[PDB]
């Protein structure tokens, strides 16, 4: 079955095209050149991955206590 | 001289702002009916399906009955509101 | 038979609740009760869906009624309200409709007038003052 | 669903929180073992909570049965006479506790649909909308198409 | 009318951003303020987590700037005391 | 073969009519960009919605907030049409400690560092 | 040909929009699509497109 | 408002009896205005199941207007169950026949295909 | 510019005149002022405002009940005031406000009366032929309100 563009779906593209050439202005315009850039958000970047590592290496079983162990013997606990 | 409504019918609508211009005031007192406007008071199945279809302007098929099943089915006390 | 079930009468029965009030034979045979009964259950949670898409339809019909009664369109009356910094819901002013119909009067009068501010603004192109009802009131 | 179910409209008891709120449990049975894994919870409940939540609410009177049991339950009595039995078997102390509050803050209504999540008695106050609301008289009050 | 609003400055989304959501429900009768709603606090600290966001960033590409004039300037002092014998 | 597309630099060169058309000026450019993704990336290649992934524009109109330098930009660029750029303004200064808690993004993209939601 | 591409009152041209991949149109474009500008289609050529 | 319960109920769900004129009207305008009076959607009130509909009127059919050459052009078509029974009219034709069957046709078009709509 | 009479010459809508500002402010404190004097008065009998609660508006009354889908960590028999009213509307008058009315202008108070559960709601996932079915049942917290009283003061 063919299919024809209304007016509205004409309307709905004109509006995102809108949107999007305004995005190209607001690309045109680097605040920093590529030079200024290189290596200024270097220290976070590392620091963030040994924080990643931290968490992997961190990995192991958790601690086992005796107390939990005494605990299951309240299940007969009764009054007298 | 200026009204968003004719205001014949309902209420006289009175749109008003407080001073500070973050409260909008209505006046609405309702409109009485003059006495002018006012008048004095004066003073067989098949068949049967017909005569009441005609009498209350519907479908003959309304007044035909239903089976024990509908009819069990209906809620004799349901809930009231208000 | 060293084990076997002595419970399903009260599985069986769990379905069957379900399917006391369908007709045929799917109210009391479980093979056929509990097809119509996961489709009943499967309706029941898709309805909640539309139970909030038919209000809201209702809602619009019935403000597009009274506004019509004070010859006033569904989109001028939505709109103008807003511009008037008033924020009631459809269900309110469906309410309003219905229960308080001088309020109503008073928005559609409201909505209206506000219109009428809209028009001026508009073929008075360049500097003009704003409307009085047209004036916005600003938070910070 | 719904239509497999009953239905009520929201109401209150009468008027509860009108003139003066009036805490609708009245009575609260907890049926416990002395001896019972079932219990244990309710036992430890008995032991610390129940005498506190007696003070709490003077209102509602509490009876604790202590008999052989293989589960343990709480029935809670209303104003309005309905009569909820919960079963506390196998429960904390926390949950138990959290269970009686709730019987605590409930009405003695059924807990069934509520058709609408809002009742008024008094919906309107400048009259209800009929097809004349909103239509001008006419002078002699003459229908269309009328003579005299 | 959200277009009507974003004119205005507000949120598009009356329930956004503004007095009638971010104020608090209700409060107590003797005029005690009311425990902070859930979903205010939650905005709350979205929005101190974007503005730490936002100082961090600037921080980091204004200190990015003053480290590459650095650069120059020791590059530029390097080549002109090379100059010597 | 459908691919990656390589856009010319041609394109991301402001004409002076476009720094009228949007309120912008070359000296001086916005130091932070707001992002919101406005379009899904369903029917969309995977390299736009890993991007997508990275930017942190998973949810649909929720701004965040991006340095404008030519890496960054970069990244915008292949999912220019998915997302919306506006420029963060700072009617008054960036956020100081004192004032980090109440803060407000409105919709014309300024971060104000006072709200109180007292009317004027 | 050539007054109507300069005179054209439309900001939105095949081209423009072709060659920025401004809605991702590429996707359902034709590579050939950039040169041809969108006067060309398959073996039939339109005069009165831009 | 104070008016007693019974009363306020049948004021609100009343039947109201409307007039149209038809004449050098086009049908289709009409049977619009009919098919929001019919149907009870003029009324605030309005649901489909509280059959809240009110009474249409429409007076001098004979002497609506169409516009364009819809006289000629615009074709009724019916069909009786008969092989051979398909039958295919003009406006013009159709009016001559019967004068109230355009304006009729056309209400019913327009109101919802439900077991209400008879 | 003269057009001569034709149907298409003038827009078919009427020409609207709106008065003067300062005539129309003027008018202004005079329906504001008789309304102020009305509320002094007493003039007004019931009233019903529109609140916004817990992300809906409601219209309520005195002795009306509103059932809330969430709980309000409030002790049942505790009265508050609800905050947040956009209009509040009598027989002869209604004062709304941009978007919220002033404190100092209305006071409407509720009570906690019920806190319960929902009955039981059944959520339920299936697919044809992929052996897909799933069911859930949840109860949501609910809370009753009494709206005991809507009081205005005369500040407009």
């Amino acid at each position: 079955r063919p299919r024809f563009v209304s007016l509205r779906a004409k309307q709905n593209m004109i509006r995102r095209l809108e949107i999007e050439a305004e995005n190209h202005y607001w690309l045109s315009m680097p605040y920093m050149t590529r030079e200024q850039e290189r290596g200024h958000a270097a220290v976070r970047r590392r620091e963030a991955f040994e924080a990643i590592k931290a968490a992997a290496t961190s990995k192991f079983p958790p601690h086992r206590f005796i107390a939990d162990q005494l605990d299951h013997l309240n299940v007969t606990k009764k009054w007298s | 001289t200026y009204s968003p409504l004719p205001d014949d019918y309902n209420c006289n609508v009175e749109l008003a702002l407080t001073s500070d211009g973050r409260t909008i005031v209505c006046y609405h007192p309702s409109v009485d009916i003059p006495y002018e406007h006012t008048k004095p008071i004066p003073r067989e199945e098949g068949p049967m399906i017909e005569q009441l279809s005609k009498m209350f302007f519907t479908t003959k098929h309304r007044w035909y009955p239903h089976g024990r099943y509908h009819r069990c089915r209906k809620n004799l006390n349901p809930p009231k509101d208000r | 038979l060293r084990n076997r079930v002595t419970d399903r009468y009260f599985r069986i029965q769990e379905v069957l609740k379900h399917a006391r009030h369908f007709r045929g034979r799917k109210n009391r045979c479980y093979r056929l009760a509990v097809r119509t009964v996961i489709r009943a259950f499967v309706k029941c949670t898709k309805a909640r869906y539309l139970k909030k898409k038919n209000m809201r339809t209702l809602w619009i019909n019935r403000i597009t009624a009274a506004s019509q009664e004070h010859g006033l369109k569904y989109p001028a009356l939505i709109g103008n309200l807003v511009k008037c910094q008033v924020e009631l819901n459809r269900k309110v002013l469906a309410d309003l409709a219905i229960y308080e119909p001088k309020t109503f009067k008073s928005l559609a009068a409201l909505a209206s007038r506000r219109r009428h501010e809209g028009f001026a603004a508009a073929l008075g192109d360049g500097k003009e003052p704003e409307g009085i009802f047209s004036r916005v009131v600003q938070y910070h | 669903t719904a239509r497999g179910t009953p239905s009520r409209f929201l109401a209150s008891v009468l008027h509860n929180g009108l003139g003066r709120y009036v805490q609708q449990l009245q009575r609260l049975s907890f049926s416990v073992s002395r001896d019972g894994a079932s219990s244990r919870g309710a036992r430890e409940f008995v032991e610390r909570e129940v005498i506190d939540f007696a003070r709490r609410n003077p209102g509602v009177v509490i009876y604790v049965n202590s008999r052989p049991c293989c589960v343990p339950r709480v029935v809670a009595e209303y104003l309005n006479g309905a009569v909820r039995e919960e079963s506390i078997h196998c429960k904390s102390v926390e949950e138990i506790s959290t269970l009686v509050q709730k019987l605590a803050d409930q009405s003695g209504l059924d807990v069934i649909r509520i058709r609408k999540p809002f009742h008024t008695d008094n919906p309107s106050i400048q009259g209800q909308w009929h097809p004349f609301t909103n239509k001008p008289t006419t002078f002699r009050g003459l229908r269309p198409r009328e003579v005299q | 009318g959200g277009q009507w609003r974003l004119q205005q400055g507000l949120a598009a989304n009356p329930s956004g951003y503004g007095p009638l959501t971010e104020l608090p429900d209700w409060s107590y009768a003797d005029g005690r303020p009311a425990p902070p709603m859930k979903g205010q606090l939650r905005r709350k600290a979205e929005r101190e987590t974007f503005a730490r966001r936002v100082v961090l960033l600037s921080q980091e590409m204004d200190a990015g700037l003053q480290a590459w004039q650095l650069r120059q300037q020791k590059l530029q002092e390097e080549q002109r005391k090379q100059e010597n014998a | 073969k459908f691919t990656r597309s390589r856009i010319p630099e041609k394109v991301f060169q402001a004409s002076p009519e476009d720094h009228e058309k949007y309120g912008g000026d070359p000296q001086n450019p916005h130091k932070l960009h707001i992002v919101t993704r406005i379009k899904s990336t369903r029917r969309r290649p995977y390299w736009e919605k890993d991007i997508i992934k990275m930017l942190g524009l998973e949810k649909a109109h929720t701004p965040q907030v991006h340095k404008n330098i030519p890496s960054v930009n970069a990244k915008l660029k292949v999912v220019k049409h998915l997302i919306r750029i506006k420029p963060l303004k700072l009617p008054q200064g960036l956020p100081a400690e004192e004032n980090m808690s109440n803060t407000c993004l409105k919709s014309t993209g300024e971060l104000v560092v006072q709200w109180h939601l007292k009317p004027v | 040909q050539e007054e109507r591409e300069r005179n054209n009152q439309n900001p939105w041209t095949f081209e423009r929009i072709a060659t920025a991949n401004m809605l991702g149109i590429r996707k359902v474009l034709s590579p050939y699509d950039l040169t041809h500008k969108g006067k060309y289609w398959g073996k039939f050529y339109m005069p009165k497109r831009v | 408002s104070s008016f007693s319960r019974a009363p306020q109920q049948w004021a609100t769900f009343a039947r109201i009896w409307y007039l149209l004129d038809g004449k050098m009207q086009p049908p289709g305008k009409l049977a619009a205005m009919a098919s929001i009076r019919l149907q009870g959607l003029h009324k605030p009130v309005y649901h489909a199941l509280s059959d809240c509909g009110d009474h249409v009127v429409i007076m001098n059919t004979r002497h609506i207007a169409f516009s364009g050459n819809k006289w000629e052009q615009k074709v009724y078509s019916s069909h009786t169950g008969y092989p051979g029974g398909f039958r295919q009219v003009t406006a013009a034709q159709l009016h001559l026949r019967d004068p109230v069957a355009i304006v009729k046709l056309a209400i019913y078009g327009m109101l919802p295909k439900n077991l209400h709509r008879r | 510019g003269y057009v001569p009479k034709t149907s298409l010459s003038s827009p078919p809508w009427p020409e609207v005149v709106l008065p003067d500002p300062v005539e129309e402010t003027r008018h202004h404190a005079e329906v504001v002022k008789k309304v102020n004097e009305m509320i002094v008065t007493g003039q007004y009998g019931r009233l019903f405002a529109v609140v916004h609660f817990a992300s809906r508006q409601w219209k309520v009354t005195s002795e009306d009940l509103i059932l809330i889908g969430n709980e309000l960590d409030l002790a049942c028999g505790e009265r508050i005031r609800l905050e947040k009213v956009l209009l509040v509307g009598a027989d002869n008058f209604t004062l709304l406000g941009k978007p919220l009315l002033g404190k100092d202008l209305v006071r409407v108070e509720a009570t906690v009366i019920e806190k319960t559960e929902s009955w039981p709601r059944i959520i339920m996932r299936f697919r044809k032929r992929k052996n897909f079915k799933k069911k859930r049942i949840v109860t949501t917290p609910q809370t009753v309100l009494r709206i005991n009283s809507i009081e205005i003061a005369p500040c407009l």
